[PDB]
C-alpha cells in the first residue's frame, strides 16, 4: 500500500534514546501516533515493529504499571492487525521468562492471558502462559 | 390488506382499520432521496441532513432543508420540498401567533403538536390529502432543556433523544438506538460528531463539508444556526483524526 | 443530610455488613418532619437496604423488631410504598430459614394491616405464606382451617396459580396428618387447577 | 450449548425482544454470531457478535406506523 | 371540502365506516380502566419501538379537567382531537355554570362531537374509543365512548388489542366492594395479560381519580404498584 | 386504476401523480433559458410561430411580474399568465404594506405557495405551467428562481424549463456565468436557444429576449432590437 | 364434540400414568385441558 518501513527506521532507534534518557510517557504517545499511522496503513511489518517496540520501552524501564496498560491498549485498538499483535505478544511473553518476581509476573501473565483470550493467532501463546501461570 | 371502496384514493377506513392515504403520505418521505438525523445531548439539540446538488448550475446556497422557524427554534424538512415549504410556513404563523397571543415564546412540544394537529385534519377530511413530508423540530427549553420532535404526515409527534427522518430512517434509528445505549451524556461536539456519524455510517459517503447541512442549539446560546462549510468541516476533521 | 450516609452504607458495604449496619439504623431511627420528601424516600430506601443486609446477618431481633417498629412509619408514606414494604420485609424474614418462633406472629400482624388498608391480594399472598409456615411449625389443625378460607376466596377470583400452592399444601398437611385419602384428594384438586392454566417452573416442580 | 461462548454474552437480551421469530431465525442469530467471530479469527463469540448477529438476521422494516396506536 | 356523508348505510343495515373505524380500536394498545367503591383507575400500554422515543413527551392519560381524565385505545393523533375538545367543552360548561362539568355531561358532549363525523360531510368516524373516568356526587365514573358515539357506564371494561380476553378477566376478578389501590392492582393485571415483553415504570400509563381529582400517576408511583405484582 | 385523477390522492407509491401529469405539460412547450450571470440575469426564450398569422410579439413568454423582476414561463400559457398576475398581485401588495420592493426570493417562496395550494385539493388542478423569475438589485444581487407545477423553487445560476431543457442545460454548463456580464451573456443565450431548436421538428421560432441587471438600473426589460439582432446573428453565425 | 374430546383426553392421562382403567382425575384434568387451556 503506502508501506512505511523506513520511515519507523528513522523513528524507532530515535525513541530508543529518548526511551533510556528518561522520556517514555512523552514518546509512547508520539509512537501510538505513529502506530495509528501504520495500522490505518495496514502496513504489517511496520506495525508489528512499533508494538513489539513500545512493549520493550516499558520493559527494559521496568515501567510494569505503563506494561500492562500498554498491552491492554494497543491490543483494543480499533481494527487492530493481527499479526502485529502476535508479536506483541510473543515478545511479551519471553518477557515473562525473564521475570522473577512473582507478582509482577502474575500480573503481567494475567494481563497477557487477557488480550490473547478467544483469539486463534494468539492460541498457542495464551496456552504456553496457561501452563506457565499453572507452574507458578 | 383488504379493501373496500374508496379507501385507498380518500382518507377513509379500510376493513381492517386502516388509512391507506395517510401510510402513502409516509413513503412521499422518501421521494426526496435524502435523511435526515436528529440528535439531542446534555445541552445542545443538532439536526443533520444531506444535501445534494445534482448539477453546478443550481445555486446551492437555496438547497436548504434546514428551517429557522424561530430564532430559537429550527427545523429539517424531509420528504417533498413543496410540501415542507407549506409546512415550515405554517409553522412560522403559528411560532409567530403563539408570542402575540401568549406572550413568550411557543415551546417545540407545543409547535408540532398544532403542526401534528393541523395534519390530523388532512387525514380525516377526505377533500385534501395528507403532506408528503416530515418535521422534526429542535431548541432550547427553559426547563426541560434540549428538545427534539418529530412531526409525521399522520399528526404522530413524541419527544426523541435521537431520531431521523428519509429513506435510511430504520437504518438510523439503530445506530442511534446502539449509541443512546452506551447512556452517555454528550456534549456540543460529540453530539454533533454522532450526528455526522450516524448519518455517514449509514448513507456510507465519507462527507465533504458541502454535502451535509448541520443546524443546532445549545443552552448557552439558545439560538438556531446553520453550521458554516468551514465550520462543518471543523468536525469532519475532527471525525476523521479519530 | 441524610443522603450522604446512605452513600457512606453504600461504601461501608465492602466493609464489615455489621459496620454499615449502624448507618441504616441512624436513619431508621431518625424522626422526620412533615413531609420531607427527599428524607421518606432516603428513609424507606435505607429500611430496605438495612434488611436486605440482615438477610445475611441473621438478626432476628433487629429484622422482626424492624417491621413491628415500623407500623407507625407506613402511615406517612403511599400506600403501595408501605405495602411493597411490609411484602419486602416479610418476604425476608421468612426467606430466612431461622425458626425464631414469633415468625406466625408477625405474618399475622401482617394481614391485620393488609385488612386494615383493605389490601385484599396482599392479604390473600400473605395467607398463602402463613398456611406455610404453619405446616413448617407443625400447627397443621391451623393451617387446613387457613387454608380452606382462602381456597373458597381464590376460587371466587380465579387465582388459579395462588390456588394450586394452597391445594399443595392441603395436601402435604393432611399426608402428615397420616390421610392418604384427603391428602390425594387435595392433590387432585391441585393437579387439575394447574392443568387449567401455565405452570411455571417452579410451581410444576412443587405439584409433581 | 454446542457454541463456545463467552461469560459477558446474556442471552435474555434478545430473547425479551419481542420480534416474533422462529427456531430457524434462532439457530441463524446464533450461526452469524460464530460467523463475525470466525472472520475476526476468533473462537468465542463476545455479546458484540450476538448483538451484530440479531440485527442482521431479523432486519425486520417497521412495517407498522405509530399513529395506529 | 366535500358536503356528502362519507358514512353511509349499508344493505343490511350497518354504517360499515363505524365499523372499520371500531376494528382501528381494536388494534390500537390495550386500555384498561375500572371503576372501584373509592375511585377509578386508568391504565394504559405505553409501549414504544425504541428507547430513542421519549415517554414523558407525549401522555396517553390526559386529565380534562381537576376531576376528568381520558386513556384511549386506538389513533394516537384523533385522541388529541378529542382531547382538545373535551376541554373546550369542559371550559364552556364550566364559563356559563361555574361548576366543574359532571362526567357524565362531558361523555354526552364528547360523543355527541364523535357521532357529527360518522354523519357530517367528508370526514371520516374518530378511530378511538374513549374511556372517561370522574369523581361527581361523592362516587366514582367510568365511561366509554365508541367510535359511533355511543357511551356506556362500564363498572370494570378493556379496550384495545386482547379486550375480549381483557372482559372477561374482570368478570373474574372484579368486585362493587374493590378499593382504589386494588384497582391499580388489577389494571395492571389486566394489562398484563396482554402485554408482551416486560412491564417497567415508563411502558405503562396508569391514571387514578379520587375525591382528590384526577391525576397521572408519576413513573416512580407506578413502579411501587409494579413490584406488588411480582 | 383511479390514483392519478385526483390531486388529493396518493399513489400507493406515495407520488401525486395528477402533478407529475403537469410536469409533462411544461416538458412539452418550446425552450426557455435563463443563466444568472455577474451582473444581472438574462432570460431567453425559444418561441415558435404556430403560423406566419401571428403578429410578432403574440404569445409572449417573458414577463414583467414587477419593475424590477422577470418572468420566463413554459407549459400551459394560459396558466402562465395566471401566475403572472398572481405574481403581480403579490408583488404589488408586498410593496403596498412593506413599502419596499419585494425579495426575488421572497416573490419566488410566495408564488411557489400558490402554486403548491393547487397540489393538495381535488377541486382544483395543478397549474400546468414551470416559470422562472430573475431579479437584479444592488444590495441583493442577481438572483434565478425557477418555480415547478408541484411548488418546487430553487436559486439557480443557468436555468431550462422546456422540451431541450436538458439539452440546454448542457450548454449553460460550458459557460462560466459568475464571470461574464449580461453584453456578454445576451449572445451565449441566443446560441444556446439556437443550438437546442430542432429545425426538422417544430421550426420557425422567435427570439424572446430580456434582462435584468446593473445596465438596466436593475429593471427588466426587454433586450433592445439592436443588441438582440447582434446576438441573433452570433448565434446564427456559432451553427456554421 | 367438546365433550367426546374430554374423554378420549381422560384415557390419554391413564395411559400417561400407564393406567389401564381411566380413574375420575384423568376425566377431571382432561376437562381442564379441554376447555381452559384450550
Amino acid at each position: 500500500e503506502v508501506d512505511y518501513s523506513a520511515t519507523v527506521d528513522q523513528r524507532l532507534p530515535e525513541c530508543a534514546k529518548l526511551a533510556k534518557e528518561g522520556r517514555l510517557q512523552e514518546v509512547i504517545e508520539t509512537l501510538l501516533s505513529l502506530e495509528k499511522q501504520t495500522r490505518t496503513a495496514s502496513d504489517m511489518v511496520s506495525t508489528s515493529r512499533i508494538l513489539v517496540a513500545v512493549v520493550k520501552m516499558c520493559y527494559e524501564a521496568k515501567e510494569w504499571d505503563l506494561l500492562n496498560e500498554n498491552i491492554m491498549l494497543l491490543s483494543k485498538r480499533r481494527s487492530q492487525l493481527k499479526q502485529a499483535v502476535a508479536k506483541m505478544v510473543q515478545q511479551c511473553c519471553t518477557y515473562v521468562e525473564e521475570i522473577t518476581d512473582l507478582p509482577i509476573k502474575l500480573r503481567l501473565i494475567d494481563t497477557l492471558r487477557m488480550v490473547t483470550e478467544g483469539k486463534i493467532y494468539v492460541e498457542i501463546e495464551r496456552a504456553r502462559l496457561t501452563k506457565t501461570l499453572a507452574t507458578i | 390488506g383488504s379493501s373496500a371502496g374508496f379507501d385507498r384514493h380518500i382518507t377513509i377506513f379500510s376493513p381492517e382499520g386502516r388509512l391507506y392515504q395517510v401510510e402513502y403520505a409516509f413513503k412521499a418521505i422518501n421521494q426526496g432521496g435524502l435523511t435526515s438525523v436528529a440528535v439531542r445531548g446534555k445541552d445542545c439539540a443538532v439536526i443533520v441532513t444531506q444535501k445534494k446538488v445534482p448539477d453546478k448550475l443550481l445555486d446551492s446556497s437555496t438547497v436548504t432543508h434546514l428551517f429557522k422557524i424561530t430564532e430559537n427554534i429550527g427545523c429539517v424538512m424531509t420528504g417533498m420540498t413543496a410540501d415542507s415549504r407549506s409546512q415550515v410556513q405554517r409553522a412560522r404563523y403559528e411560532a409567530a401567533n403563539w408570542k402575540y397571543k401568549y406572550g413568550y415564546e411557543i415551546p417545540v412540544d407545543m409547535l408540532c403538536k398544532r403542526i401534528a394537529d393541523i395534519s390530523q385534519v388532512y387525514t380525516q377530511n377526505a377533500e385534501m390529502r395528507p403532506l408528503g413530508c416530515c418535521m422534526i423540530l429542535i431548541g432550547i427549553d427553559e426547563e426541560q432543556g434540549p428538545q427534539v420532535y418529530k412531526c409525521d404526515p399522520a399528526g404522530y409527534y413524541c419527544g426523541f433523544k435521537a431520531t431521523a427522518a428519509g429513506v435510511k430512517q430504520t437504518e438510523s434509528t439503530s445506530f442511534l438506538e446502539k449509541k443512546v445505549k452506551k447512556k452517555f451524556d454528550w456534549t456540543f461536539e460529540q453530539t454533533v460528531e454522532t450526528a455526522i456519524t450516524c448519518l455517514s455510517t449509514v448513507l456510507s459517503i465519507d462527507f465533504k463539508p458541502s454535502e451535509i447541512e448541520v443546524g443546532v442549539v445549545t443552552v448557552e446560546n439558545p439560538k438556531f444556526r446553520i453550521l458554516t462549510e468551514a465550520e462543518i468541516d471543523a468536525h469532519l476533521v475532527a471525525l476523521a483524526e479519530r | 443530610a441524610a443522603v450522604v450516609e446512605f452513600q457512606r452504607a453504600q461504601s461501608l458495604l465492602s466493609t464489615d455488613r455489621e459496620a454499615s449496619i449502624d448507618i441504616l439504623h441512624s436513619i431508621v431511627k431518625r424522626d422526620i418532619q412533615e413531609n420531607d420528601e427527599e428524607a421518606v424516600q432516603v428513609k424507606e430506601q435505607s429500611i430496605l437496604e438495612l434488611g436486605s443486609l440482615l438477610a445475611k446477618t441473621g438478626q432476628a431481633a433487629e429484622l422482626g423488631g424492624l417491621l413491628k417498629y415500623v407500623r407507625p412509619f407506613l402511615n406517612s408514606i403511599s400506600k403501595a410504598k408501605a405495602a411493597r414494604l411490609v411484602r419486602s420485609l416479610l418476604d425476608l424474614f421468612l426467606d430466612m430459614e431461622a425458626a425464631t418462633g414469633q415468625e406466625v406472629e408477625l405474618c399475622l400482624e401482617c394481614i391485620e394491616w393488609a385488612k386494615s388498608e383493605k389490601r385484599t391480594f396482599l392479604r390473600q399472598a400473605l395467607e398463602a405464606r402463613l398456611v406455610s409456615l404453619y405446616f413448617d411449625t407443625k400447627r397443621y389443625q391451623e393451617a387446613l382451617h387457613l387454608g380452606s378460607q382462602l381456597l373458597r376466596e381464590l376460587k371466587k377470583m380465579d387465582d388459579k396459580a395462588l390456588l394450586v400452592e394452597v391445594q399443595l399444601l392441603e395436601s402435604k398437611t393432611y399426608h402428615a396428618l397420616s390421610n392418604l385419602p384427603k391428602a390425594r384428594a387435595a392433590l387432585t384438586s391441585a393437579r387439575t387447577t394447574a392443568n387449567a392454566i401455565y405452570c411455571p417452573p417452579k410451581l410444576q416442580a412443587t405439584l409433581d | 450449548s454446542k457454541m463456545n461462548l463467552s461469560e459477558e454474552v446474556d442471552l435474555e437480551d434478545y430473547v425479551a425482544r419481542p420480534d416474533k421469530i422462529s427456531g430457524a431465525d434462532i439457530n441463524s442469530i446464533c450461526q452469524e454470531s460464530g460467523m463475525l467471530a470466525v472472520r475476526e479469527n476468533r473462537y468465542i463469540v463476545l455479546a458484540k457478535d450476538f448483538e451484530k448477529a440479531y440485527k442482521t438476521v431479523i432486519k425486520k422494516d417497521e412495517q407498522e406506523h405509530e399513529f395506529y396506536k | 371540502g366535500y358536503s356528502f356523508s362519507l358514512t353511509t348505510f349499508s344493505p343490511s343495515g350497518k354504517l360499515v365506516q363505524i365499523e372499520y373505524a371500531l376494528a382501528a380500536v381494536a388494534g390500537g394498545a390495550p386500555s384498561v380502566g375500572i371503576k372501584a367503591a373509592n375511585g377509578v383507575v386508568l391504565a394504559t400500554e405505553k409501549k414504544q419501538k425504541s428507547i430513542l422515543y421519549d415517554e414523558r413527551s407525549v401522555h396517553k392519560v390526559e386529565p380534562i379537567t381537576k376531576h376528568i381524565g381520558l386513556v384511549y385505545s386506538g389513533m394516537g393523533p384523533d385522541y388529541r382531537v378529542l382531547v382538545h375538545r373535551a376541554r373546550k367543552l369542559a371550559q364552556q360548561y364550566y364559563l356559563v355554570y361555574q361548576e366543574p362539568i359532571p362526567t357524565a355531561q362531558l361523555v354526552q358532549r364528547v360523543a355527541s362531537v364523535m357521532q357529527e363525523y360518522t354523519q357530517s360531510g367528508g370526514v371520516r368516524p374518530f378511530g378511538v374509543s374513549l374511556l372517561i373516568c370522574g369523581w361527581n356526587e361523592g362516587r366514582p365514573y367510568l365511561f366509554q365512548s365508541d367510535p359511533s358515539g355511543a357511551y356506556f357506564a362500564w363498572k370494570a371494561t378493556a379496550m384495545g388489542k386482547n379486550y375480549v380476553n381483557g372482559k372477561t378477566f374482570l368478570e373474574k376478578r372484579y368486585n362493587e366492594d374493590l378499593e382504589l389501590e386494588d384497582a391499580i392492582h388489577t389494571a395492571i393485571l389486566t394489562l398484563k395479560e396482554s402485554f408482551e415483553g416486560q412491564m417497567t415504570e415508563d411502558n405503562i400509563e396508569v391514571g387514578i381519580c379520587n375525591e382528590a381529582g384526577f391525576r397521572r400517576l408519576t413513573p416512580t408511583e407506578v413502579k411501587d404498584y409494579l413490584a406488588a405484582i411480582a | 386504476t383511479g390514483y392519478d385523477l385526483s390531486a388529493s390522492t396518493f399513489s400507493p407509491d406515495g407520488r401525486v401523480f395528477q402533478v407529475e401529469y403537469a410536469m409533462k405539460a411544461v416538458e412539452n412547450s418550446s425552450t426557455a433559458i435563463g443563466i444568472r450571470c455577474k451582473d444581472g440575469v438574462v432570460f431567453g426564450v425559444e418561441k415558435l410561430v404556430l403560423s406566419k398569422l401571428y403578429e410578432e410579439g403574440s404569445n409572449k413568454r417573458l414577463f414583467n411580474v414587477d419593475r424590477h423582476v422577470g418572468m420566463a414561463v413554459a407549459g400551459l400559457l394560459a396558466d402562465a399568465r395566471s401566475l403572472a398576475d398572481i405574481a403581480r398581485e403579490e408583488a404589488s401588495n408586498f410593496r403596498s404594506n412593506f413599502g419596499y420592493n419585494i425579495p426575488l426570493k421572497h416573490l419566488a417562496d410566495r408564488v411557489a405557495m400558490y402554486v403548491h395550494a393547487y397540489t393538495l385539493y381535488s377541486a382544483v388542478r395543478p397549474f400546468g405551467c414551470s416559470f422562472m423569475l430573475g431579479s437584479y438589485s444592488v444590495n441583493d444581487g442577481a438572483q434565478l428562481y425557477m418555480i415547478d407545477p408541484s411548488g418546487v423553487s430553487y436559486g439557480y445560476w443557468g436555468c431550462a424549463i422546456g422540451k431541450a431543457r436538458q439539452a440546454a442545460k448542457t450548454e449553460i454548463e460550458k459557460l462560466q456565468m459568475k464571470e461574464m456580464t449580461c453584453r456578454d451573456i445576451v449572445k451565449e443565450v441566443a446560441k444556446i436557444i439556437y443550438i437546442v431548436h430542432d429545425e426538422v421538428k417544430d421550426k420557425a421560432f422567435e427570439l424572446e429576449l430580456s434582462w435584468v441587471g446593473e445596465l438596466t438600473n436593475g429593471r427588466h426589460e426587454i433586450v433592445p432590437k439592436d443588441i438582440r439582432e447582434e446576438a441573433e446573428k452570433y448565434a446564427k453565425e456559432s451553427l456554421k | 364434540a367438546e365433550v367426546k374430546g374430554v374423554c378420549t383426553e381422560a384415557g390419554m392421562y391413564a395411559l400417561r400414568e400407564r393406567r389401564v382403567h381411566v380413574t375420575q382425575e384423568d376425566f377431571e384434568m382432561a376437562v381442564a385441558k379441554v376447555m381452559q387451556k384450550d
